[PDB]
Parts: structure tokens; C-alpha cells; sequence
């Protein structure tokens, strides 16, 4: 029929159950108990695409690729919630979208795009930089 | 991406090639640690790796791969190594070889198809079990082993191990009955289906006849050996490979 | 060039050409170039060999390696069953030439071949090699008592390679109170040896020996000859192999690649036949095509020795002085002038005659009479003796091809290809070992299906090469190399699509389809198709299989001559042109039309099924080329004349 899922700011979802049977966490968590379930590690604003991809597979493609064009701190959360809800397909695509960010950069330029802070002490970044090459 | 748990960061490191989770490994210290987890080192492929082929699949420059995933790599990851393909190297030796041999011990798919391997490249290889699960051993084209680089393959398989699925000794033509009735210990090989000695000009019928009575498994379209010799499965069997070829050792020319 | 053809001196009759009368600059050619000149002059009919290619090689001091002239050899050499395709080919032009109102005896080479059979547990193995190759010793026996000019060196002799081919060297020939001089092109390996003898012989492939056999010349451009003066007497102890090594090192830095290497001076004599033809047999190593040693009083002293008569060596003697082949080691008149000397004092050799002096009265004298009591499994060998040969028809290595099926003499106009499909779609660089078969016969081919059905197990199936005279097997196997990239299939599976049907089979499985529909076939290549060497059915197996012509946008030389003389005509796409420009994926119907009187290089125009008309040059290079195609091939143009 419909199950009801409420996010972490008080609101309210209702969906499909089949819809919710690729969350094979709440596939697990819909045979022992048998509506109203809360998924408080989970935000609305991305509840409101992991189910818009989630209903589009009720059954890397092109329509995953235009879904997949966020900014950062929205993909990375939706990654967050689909390793939350197990969701292999989602999961799968958006490893896939991150690791084509990855593809043919130089590890300096790595740290700029994704904000990463340089945790390197000068006697070990000589020794990091000298053994991975071979390159 | 600092908040993703170190499980979603594997997964995330898993459509890179290993060029590109070498240069990952040197962007933080986490991911330096993270980038040589062994789940991502399974499969590698060092030919054609240091050719442009960074492949990373299920199944010179190139001197400076094999001494950098030797002290760099090998012993990190480093007993997550599931094939190892040398095949047509050009600058590989009998010391490189056994240094690789004794830090993956849980091999499936060794390739080491013409390459210039001694029967000294397995002495890593001795304790009873060395690298067992091994499925996967082609040696076509090693024409300096002889029947002692056997009593290491023999003994590195273990006892019922013996799960191997390949042998492809084809053009080594210095094995002999000894260098089968050796493979025929502790089991023998009971998951055999493909035994290609089409090369091999000195082994016996008397001495592979002993040798197919101890692999059941045996595919007989995949059962290639010496066209003048007397061995079994005369009338299924095939013959040898090696016909009006240069590469291989052939006692005749086939021409 | 029939009015240079004087008679010799009052030995007994001889008559020869006397090139000498050419002009003031034979006397200036090398040695080896003059070989070249003299076979040039006698074969010179208009039609093959041309007059414009015999002022070709008398204008050699300024017409070298940027022109191209052919040679007409005076014998060829066959491998150990390298000749198998070429006498199973006129084993088939007898039969083709008694069904046309014929005799079926002027069918013979038109050159001598000697099939050296005995080239390319220890024991025990012979025995079954025997055993295994006894319908094609069967074959060769026929062959060797049928036609007048081939002989066979039975499997056996002493011992590999050596002094059977100084056993069939004839310096000087006679053919019908002629005298000229030797040359060998061959499949043989060890066939530059001769060259140390004063043999001007080179190895060639086997499409190019079975060429001529059938009247055809070699083609060969105008060598660079590097004429190595080699004066000076050798140090009071030096051994053959250092000043053999010594020569070798010093050429080898010089760099003579791809040009011949005739050797001149005064301390040539010094070398014995041992070591010129040790010098000349390691070519490949300082990379050049010959190391022409002319005849001199040395190699006649060696004549006398081996198998020669007196009578005889005055001949020869006349006729090379006569014509200006001999070098004279004291009496050097008229000097070569060679287009690169190099300087060799045999004073700067470090680690003769003792050894020198032995060879001359010791084993040598009786090795050779000892070898010509070689010529047991051979004379034991129940071969036919008739003209024609008694195909056997359960027979799986010797068979009779389909090549003159039907013959029809008075050749029919140019048939235009209508209606053909692309049976192959091939990249760049086509070697012809992906085209020919070779190797072990696979378990899952087209070639397995066919020996399983006559009975043979897996086991006997024998290699690719051991089943050249049947037709069906070497047909069956070409294009069936597992690494073969059909642009139809993706992958490199030695498969092709069969398009009327949609189904992937075998190369031979949609050609034969096509056959018996009576659609004919193409084949679009890309770069450099079918490079390489020349190996037998690289022409043949794609005629044999339904081909009528080949696309690419570039051929190799000495493919595209094979292609011609088997009836496949190459084509070339328009320079710019090539298969990803047009639109062809190769799932069309092309139609072609030779308009009449084929000109060399002339461009048609091929049309499709799609309505997309391309115009493409018909690679034809010479007259020669064009009759052969408008023949149908070298095979059937030789055939209509033996009848
Ligand atoms: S290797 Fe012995 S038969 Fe080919």
C-alpha cells in the first residue's frame, strides 16, 4: 500500500512499499514489525531525490547522470543516505559519479576540487610522494 | 568527503586504476593508509600495466612497475593479491619473480608465458601450502624449466588444495616422467580440465598415462600434447600446439 | 637482342651472348650486375621482359636502387615441401591442358627446380615422419620422374644443407647450345651460399619460386653494390673463422642494409670456396642481400675437385672470360666501379695455407663423389609413372584444386562483380599470417569439421602446412586465425556474418553460403594489407573461397602482384579516401564494371546498394599485371599456352 517514512526535521513521507523494497534495510525492517517509521539520519531536502531516484528503478545511464549534477555537499549526502538505506543501485551510481571526478588529476588539484586539507608533515610527505612511483 | 566512512571510500576506490589510486594515496594520511587496503590490489598486471593498459580486471618503464610494487606495494597490501600475469615481459627475472611469489601466498592466477624464469624463480615456494587456491598456472614458453620448478608447483599446492584448473606447459621441453609423477602426489589433481604439454617432446605415454589416471576432470579437447608419442586418449585427445611455430619448442617442424 | 649471340671457340659448338658488344659501360658494372644484364638480355621476348629494362640495368651507374628491373633466374630451389602448391598445380595443369585438346607433356617448369626435400627417439622419430609424409613423398617421386627440368634430393643425404647445394650447382648452364650464367632463387634457407661460389642466387618466397616456374620474373630494384676491396695477405696465424668474423664486424659497421656486397681485390684469393661461401651465408647478419664472390681461378680449381670435368672447366673458362665474368686475381684489366668501396687489409686481423692445402686433395674430393652415391626409404617408394596423376579420392593431403575449373581457352571478356557482400572487414596492417593458415589445426575450425568427417581423430589432424597440397583444408583455415579482428564481430574471433542470413559462423561457413547462391565476394582492409612475407594461400585461399576483388587503402608491393596473379583484383581507395569516409559498414552490395582495355592505374567506379558511387583505382601496374588478370590469372594464362 503506502509506508510512511519522517525525516530528521519533523516531516512526514509517504511512498510505495515496493518503492521502499530496494531499501533493503527497510525491507529488513518491514518483516519483523509489520507505517508511521522515522529515519532521523536522513534530511528532507535529500529524501526528496534518493526517493526520486528510488521510484525511477521500481522496476552510467543517462538520466543518472543528469541527476547526479549537485554540488558537492548534496552528493556526498546523498551518498550518506544511501549507504544509510543500503540502496546497492544508487550506491553503485554515485561511487561511479565520484570516481569519474577522480579520473586523470594530478594529486594536487585533488585536494582543491574536493576541499582537502594538506595533513602532511614535510618528513612524510617526501616519503608518500617517493614510493607512489613507479608512476 | 570527509565525513564518508572508510566503507563508502573502499567502494569509491574500486573504478580507479591502480595509476590513479597511487596518486589518490598521496593527497591526506587517511587516504594514504586507504588507498592500499588490499581489496583494491587483487588483480595486476605489470606487462601491460607499464605499456598504457592500467586494466585492474578479473583476469624500460616496465622494470620500474616491477621494482615499485616490490617495496612499495606488495608488502602492504600485500597477501590480497589474486593474479599475478607476467606474460611476454620483456625485463623480468628470476629474482623478481621470486620476490613476488613470496609476498602473494594467496595466488589464483600466476601467467608467465615466455619469460626469461629459471626454475629458480619458485624457491620462495617451500612449505608444503605455499601458495594453494591457486586455479591458474601457465608457463607456456619457459623453455629453462625443468622437472625441479615442478616439485615446487607440486609442493606448493598442499594436499585434499590441489584446486588447480589449468596447466600449460607448452614448450617446455625439458620436463620429463618424473616431472608429472610428481604432480601426481598427495592427490592428485582433482579439478583438472586443461593440460596442455604440447611442447614437452621428452615425457612418455608411460609416464602421462600416470599422470591422466590421477586427474579426473580432464577435458580431453583440452588435453594437447607430443604428436610422436603413444599417451592416452589416443582417439580424443588432441595434439600439439607448438606445429610450424617459432616461438615454442616442437620436436618437428610441421611444415 | 638476338644479334649479340655469338658462337664460342673451337671447344665443341657452343654458342652464347656475348653481352661484352653492349657498349663502353659493361665493363664499368660490378660483377653481380652483369649476371643481372646477361639474364636480362637473352629473356628479353618484349612482353615480360621488356627493352627499356635492358638499358635499364646497363644504365646501372645512375639508374641504382630508385628503379626497378626483373630477372629471369636460370634454376629455382624448393624447401622441404615448400614446392608441394606449385607441383600439385601442375599436376592440375596437365589435366586442364589434356581437357582442352592438348598434349599433356609440354606441361613442365619452365625453369630446373631442385626440391631439396632433406631441409627446414632422435631416429625413431624419422620413421613416423616418413610415415606421416608419404603421400607427398609419393607426390614429389611423380614429380621428379614426369617433368623433365624438376629433380628431388630424397629425405636423407649428408647431411643438412651444405654440399648438397654445391652438388647442384652448374656455374655454367647449357640449354640447347646455349651458355649462360647460374642463378637460384629460392625458398631455401641456406640459398645464399651460392653467392660464394660466383652464383648470383637470393631467397625469395614461395609464391615467387611457383611464379617461376610458371615464366615469370623475379622483380627486384637496382641493388647498391658496396664492392669491398680486400687486399693484403693475412697474419702467419690467423683461422678461417677470424677472418671470416673480421669481414663480418667490418661490414656490419659500415651498414650495408638491403644492397649487394661484391667482394673484389687481391687477397680474395686468399679465401677459400669454404669461406666465401661462409661470408656469403651470414648476410642477415651485416643485413645485406648478397655477397657476390665472382668466379675465379679458385672456384674453378674447386670445380675440378668436386664433380667437374676438363673439358668442361675449358668451357667455362672461355665463356666467363669471353663474356667478362671471371676475375682475373693478376690480371685485372676492366675494374668494376662500384658505388662504395671499402678498404680491408687482411693485415688487421687478429685472434693459412696449412689448412687451405688440405681441403684441396683430402676429404672434399671424396665427400662430394661420396654424396653422389647418396642419391633406402626413397627408392622403396611406389609412386606413379604416368603422365597424368592418379588422384586419389579418399585422400586428405594431395588433392586436385579447383583453379581451372573451367578453363576455356581463348580467355572470356572481363566479368563485372555484381551484387557482391563483404565477407571480411579488416583494420590496418593485415600480415599475411592472419590471412594464410599456419600452425596446428584447431579443435573448433572449419578445417576440424572437415577432417572429422573423413574419419581422422583429433591427433591427426597434422599441422596447417603438412595439408598445402589439399585444397579444402588450407581453404578452410584461411582467415581462421584466432586473432583475427573482423570489424563485423568486435572482439578478435576468427568469425565473419553471413548477411542474407544474420547468423556468425566461420570465414569458409559464409563464403560457402555465398557460393552456392552465386554471390560473389570483397574484402575491405585498411593499411598495408597483407604485409609481411609471401606465404601460400595469402592469394589463393581468398580466390578459393568466392573472392572476386579486395579493398584497402594500401597494399603491399609483393602482395598486390599476387593478388593480380591469382584473379583477385586489388583496389585502392582515391588517395584520402578510406572506409570511415564514405559511410560503408560493410552490409552493402557493391557492383563494379572494367570498362575495356584496362590501363595501368586506371580509376572505376564502384556502386552500392545504398546509391553511394565512389570511384577507386584499380592498382594494375604494368601490362604484364593487366594480362594476367584479363587471363584469370597466371595459372590459367599459362595453361592456355601449353595448349
Ligand atoms: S612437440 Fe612433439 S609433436 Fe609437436
Amino acid at each position: 500500500p503506502s509506508i510512511k517514512l519522517q525525516s530528521s526535521d519533523g516531516e512526514i513521507f509517504e511512498v510505495d512499499v515496493e518503492i521502499a523494497k530496494q531499501s533493503v534495510t527497510i525491507k529488513t525492517m518491514l518483516e519483523d514489525l509489520g507505517d508511521p517509521v522515522p529515519l532521523p539520519n536522513v534530511n528532507a531536502a535529500i529524501l526528496k531525490k534518493v526517493i526520486q531516484w528510488c521510484t525511477h528503478h521500481k522496476d552510467i545511464p543517462v538520466w543518472d547522470q543528469e541527476f547526479l549534477k549537485v554540488d558537492q555537499g548534496t552528493l556526498f549526502e546523498l551518498i550518506l543516505a544511501a549507504n544509510y538505506l543500503d540502496i546497492k543501485g544508487l550506491l553503485d551510481v554515485t561511487c561511479k559519479t565520484v570516481a569519474n571526478m577522480i579520473k586523470g588529476k594530478t594529486p594536487e588539484e585533488i585536494r582543491k576540487t574536493f576541499n582537502i586539507k594538506n595533513d602532511f608533515t614535510e618528513e612524510e610527505e617526501a616519503q608518500v610522494r617517493k614510493e607512489n612511483q613507479w608512476c | 568527503i570527509t565525513h564518508l566512512p572508510p566503507e563508502v571510500m573502499l567502494s569509491i576506490f574500486s573504478y580507479l586504476n591502480p595509476q590513479e589510486l597511487c596518486r589518490c594515496s598521496q593527497v591526506s594520511m587517511k587516504w594514504s593508509q586507504l588507498t592500499k587496503t588490499g581489496s583494491l590490489w587483487k588483480h595486476l598486471y605489470p606487462v601491460h600495466w607499464a605499456r598504457g593498459d592500467w586494466y585492474s580486471g578479473p583476469a624500460q618503464m616496465e622494470k620500474r612497475l616491477l621494482h615499485g610494487l616490490i617495496h612499495n606495494v606488495l608488502p602492504y597490501v600485500g597477501t590480497s593479491v589474486k593474479t599475478l600475469v607476467l606474460a611476454y615481459s620483456s625485463a623480468v627475472s628470476s629474482k623478481m619473480v621470486r620476490q613476488i611469489l613470496e609476498l602473494c601466498p594467496n595466488l589464483e592466477h600466476l601467467d608467465l608465458t615466455q619469460t626469461d624464469i629459471s626454475d629458480s624463480a619458485f624457491d620462495s615456494w617451500s612449505w608444503l601450502g605455499c601458495c594453494q587456491s591457486l586455479r591458474h598456472l601457465d608457463l607456456s614458453g619457459c623453455e629453462k624449466i625443468t622437472d625441479v620448478a615442478l616439485e615446487k608447483i607440486s609442493r606448493a599446492l598442499g594436499i585434499l588444495g590441489r584446486v588447480l584448473l589449468f596447466l600449460s606447459l607448452s614448450g617446455c621441453y625439458q620436463i620429463t616422467d618424473h616431472g608429472l609423477r610428481v604432480l601426481t602426489l598427495g592427490g592428485g589433481l582433482p579439478y583438472l580440465e586443461h593440460l596442455n604439454l604440447s611442447g614437452c617432446l621428452t615425457i612418455t605415454g608411460a609416464g602421462l598415462q600416470d599422470l591422466v589416471s590421477a586427474c579426473p576432470s580432464l577435458n580431453d579437447e583440452y588435453f594437447y600434447y607430443c604428436d610422436n608419442i603413444n599417451g592416452p586418449h589416443a582417439d580424443t585427445a588432441s595434439g600439439c600446439q607448438n606445429l610450424q611455430c617459432g616461438f615454442r619448442a616442437c620436436c618437428r617442424s610441421g611444415e | 637482342f638476338e644479334y649479340l649471340i655469338e658462337t664460342l671457340n673451337d671447344s665443341s659448338h657452343k654458342k652464347f651472348f656475348d653481352v661484352s658488344k653492349l657498349g663502353t659501360k659493361y665493363d664499368v658494372l660490378p660483377y653481380s650486375i652483369r649476371v643481372l644484364l646477361e639474364a636480362a638480355v637473352r629473356n628479353c621476348d618484349g612482353f615480360l621482359m621488356k627493352k627499356e629494362d635492358v638499358m635499364n640495368i646497363l644504365d646501372w651507374k645512375t639508374k641504382q636502387s630508385n628503379v626497378e628491373v626483373p630477372f629471369f633466374p636460370a634454376r629455382v630451389l624448393l624447401q622441404d615441401f615448400t614446392g608441394i602448391p606449385a607441383m600439385v598445380d601442375f599436376a592440375a595443369m596437365r589435366e586442364a591442358v589434356k581437357t582442352l585438346g592438348g598434349d599433356p607433356e609440354k606441361v613442365h617448369p619452365a625453369c630446373p627446380t631442385d626440391l631439396t626435400v632433406d631441409h627446414s627417439t632422435v631416429l625413431k622419430n624419422q620413421e613416423v615422419e616418413f610415415g606421416r609424409n608419404r603421400e607427398r613423398l609419393q607426390f614429389f617421386k611423380w614429380s621428379s620422374r614426369v617433368f623433365k627440368n624438376v629433380a628431388v634430393i630424397p629425405p636423407g643425404t649428408g647431411m643438412a644443407h651444405q654440399i648438397n647445394l654445391e652438388y647442384l650447382s652448374r656455374v655454367v648452364f647449357e640449354e640447347k647450345d646455349l651458355l649462360f650464367p647460374d642463378s637460384v632463387v629460392g625458398t631455401d634457407s641456406h640459398i645464399t651460399m651460392v653467392n660464394g661460389l660466383g652464383i648470383l642466387g637470393w631467397g625469395v618466397g614461395g609464391i615467387e619460386t611457383e611464379a617461376v616456374m610458371l615464366g615469370l620474373p623475379v622483380s627486384l630494384t637496382l641493388p647498391e653494390v658496396v664492392g669491398c676491396e680486400l687486399t693484403g695477405s693475412s697474419n702467419p696465424f690467423v683461422t678461417s673463422i677470424d677472418v671470416v668474423l673480421g669481414i663480418t664486424k667490418h661490414l656490419r659497421q659500415v651498414g650495408v642494409a638491403g644492397k649487394f656486397v661484391e667482394f673484389f681485390g687481391s687477397g680474395v684469393s686468399q679465401l677459400s670456396i669454404v669461406d666465401r661461401t661462409t661470408i656469403a651465408n651470414m648476410c642477415p647478419e651485416y643485413g645485406a642481400i648478397l655477397s657476390f664472390f665472382p668466379v675465379d681461378n679458385v672456384t674453378l680449381k674447386h670445380l675440378e675437385h668436386t664433380g667437374f670435368s676438363k673439358a668442361k672447366l675449358e668451357s667455362m673458362e672461355t665463356y666467363l672470360k669471353a663474356v667478362k665474368l671471371f676475375r682475373n686475381d693478376q690480371n685485372s684489366s676492366g675494374e668494376p666501379e662500384y658505388s662504395q668501396v671499402i678498404q680491408i687489409n687482411l693485415n688487421s686481423i687478429v685472434p693459412r695455407e696449412e689448412v687451405h692445402r688440405v681441403e684441396e686433395e683430402h676429404v672434399i674430393l671424396s665427400m662430394f663423389k661420396a654424396l653422389k652415391d647418396k642419391i633406402k626409404r626413397w627408392n622403396s617408394l611406389e609412386a606413379p609413372d604416368s603422365v597424368l596423376f592418379p588422384w586419389d579420392l579418399k585422400s586428405t593431403y594431395i588433392r586436385c584444386p579447383s583453379f581451372f575449373d573451367k578453363l576455356t581457352k581463348e580467355p572470356i571478356a572481363l566479368q563485372a562483380i555484381e551484387n557482391a557482400h563483404v565477407l571480411l572487414y579488416l583494420g590496418d596492417s593485415v600480415t599475411t599470417d592472419h590471412i594464410s593458415p599456419a600452425g596446428s589445426i584447431a579443435r573448433n575450425s572449419a578445417a576440424a569439421k572437415y577432417l572429422t568427417n573423413r574419419g581422422l581423430t583429433p591427433r591427426e589432424f597434422n599441422s596447417y602446412g603438412a595439408r598445402r597440397g589439399n585444397d579444402a583444408v588450407m581453404t578452410r583455415g584461411t582467415f581462421a586465425n584466432i586473432k583475427l579482428f573482423n570489424k563485423f564481430i568486435g572482439k578478435p574471433a576468427p568469425k565473419t556474418i553471413h548477411f542474407p542470413s544474420g547468423q556468425t559462423l566461420d570465414v569458409f561457413e559464409a563464403a560457402e553460403l555465398y557460393q552456392k547462391e552465386g554471390i560473389p565476394l570483397i574484402i575491405l582492409a585498411g593499411k598495408k594489407y597483407g604485409s609481411g612475407n609471401s606465404r601460400d594461400w595469402a592469394a589463393k585461399g581468398p580466390y578459393l573461397l568466392g573472392v572476386k576483388a579486395v579493398l584497402a587503402e594500401s597494399y603491399e608491393k609483393i602482395h598486390k602482384d599476387h593478388l593480380i596473379g591469382i584473379g583477385i583484383a586489388p583496389l585502392q581507395f582515391l588517395p584520402g579516401e578510406n572506409a570511415d569516409s564514405l559511410g560503408l559498414s560493410g552490409r552493402e552490395t557493391f557492383s563494379l564494371t572494367f570498362p575495356e582495355e584496362l590501363s595501368p592505374g586506371i580509376t572505376l567506379n564502384i556502386q552500392t546498394s545504398t546509391g553511394k558511387v565512389f570511384s577507386v583505382i584499380a592498382s594494375f601496374e604494368d601490362d604484364v599485371e593487366i594480362t594476367l588478370y584479363k587471363h584469370g590469372g597466371l595459372l590459367n594464362f599459362v595453361a592456355r599456352k601449353f595448349s
